[PDB]
């Protein structure tokens, strides 16, 4: 290891993933297993990569105190055990799901998704992101307007209104 | 047709007709 | 995945399935028959070739037989058919034995697709970078 | 009159006239 | 960009034109 | 407006705008 010369290191070096941070997630991992690194690191194979890091650095005094790069409301955002996660390339979508559709399956606590940066707020997960590049969600998103949204009601008077 | 002409002929169009018309208008899409 | 329920890996060659002299009564004893470990093995082994190492897991429950799902082979045994001499170690690093460079064993680091904890398609090349040095084989890279 | 023949040629009515035909479709049913 | 009350009112495209703006709104795909 | 070009302005577009333009479709009508 090393003192300040090493402490400062883990800081700025990784805090760069905060200044120029794509997405953002804070998940504790009490009772985490190796699959913990056989997942966010496995999905990094044929659907991710070295573009993701969850360097458990909840040293707070290091992680939290180490975020002068504007991330207010975080003097609270850094409680107990933590394992921050950030992105560099790619979009700012998916990622939340790697956690949302993993930790939801036991896989240790998920900090109930305390939310992180980007919009900069508090706790209460969202998902308006992973719907990206799933353009067909913007396709049927018109609900055929005329069609479907019609053949669903304007023609429901027959299979549900003839008495 | 005016939006008011598509309404009547729709609700109208009977049943022995509609329940054999509109229902068929469901075998196209959706 | 879970952890451990029942699985091993003992074998000499695919050129001869379910060996009789080798392992013998040492190829499964907790739900593994010895006259059946050749009806689920050669069911896909005879679909590529016979003569190379084939380890595998052994999902065991309590319903007569069992179920398995093997994968990529070791890149150390491929040095008897795709590298040089018949043996391997023996003479370690005491006198430059065989010699494999950057070119050879290249695509041998391309066969293990899903089975390679080396996300970086390029970096995953450093892994097998040793599956041919357990006997001393300087690389002319 | 016709049914399916004027359901394919009826395949129009922009949403400007369409949605008002579902909202006015409520001025008598559902 | 942000062309509000138009990219919408273009619904004059009517049904078959919307399937025309979807067929290609991916075409050459899955 | 022509649909051939009424598409060349959203396809290669950025996924950010679109959302700020998706929901806005759920109130225009329907």
């Amino acid at each position: 290891m090393a003192l300040n010369l090493q402490d400062k290191q883990a800081i700025v070096a990784e805090v760069s993933e905060v200044a120029k941070g794509a997405l953002s997630a804070v998940v504790a991992d009490s009772r985490g297993v190796t699959v913990d690194k056989m997942t966010e690191l496995r999905k990094a194979g044929r659907e991710a990569g070295v573009y993701m890091r969850v360097v458990r650095n909840t040293l707070l005094r290091r992680a939290v105190e180490g975020t002068p790069f504007e991330c207010l409301k975080d003097a609270f955002v850094g409680p107990t055990l933590i394992a921050y996660l950030m992105e560099h390339p790619g979009a700012a979508a998916r990622l939340f799901k790697e956690f949302a559709k993993a930790n939801a399956k036991f896989e240790v606590k998920a900090a109930a998704f305390e939310g992180e940066l980007i919009p900069a707020s508090q706790i209460d997960r969202l998902a308006t992101l992973p719907t990206y590049e799933e353009a067909i969600a913007r396709l049927m998103a018109t609900m055929k307007e005329a069609s479907a949204g019609k053949l669903v009601r304007t023609l429901a008077a027959v299979r549900e209104a003839k008495e | 047709s005016i939006t008011k002409d598509q309404i009547i002929e729709a609700v109208a169009a009977m049943s022995v007709m509609d329940v054999v018309e509109l229902i068929s208008a469901m075998e196209e899409k959706f | 995945a879970k952890k451990v329920q029942a699985y091993v890996k003992l074998q000499v060659a695919a050129g001869m399935a379910n060996p009789s002299p080798p392992v013998g009564p040492a190829l499964g004893q907790q739900g593994v028959n010895i006259m059946e470990f050749c009806k689920a093995f050669n069911a896909k082994t005879d679909s590529i070739e016979k003569g190379l190492p084939i380890p595998v897991v052994i999902t065991v429950y309590a319903d007569r037989s069992f179920t398995f799902v093997t994968k990529t082979p070791p890149a150390a045994v491929l040095l008897k058919k795709a590298a040089g001499i018949k043996s391997g170690s023996g003479k370690p690093n005491k006198d430059k034995v065989g010699k494999i460079s950057r070119a050879q064993l290249q695509e041998i680091a391309q066969t293990k697709a899903a089975d390679m904890t080396g996300a970086d398609i390029e970096a995953m090349t450093r892994s097998i970078e040793g599956t041919a040095r357990s006997m001393g084989l300087v690389v002319e890279d």
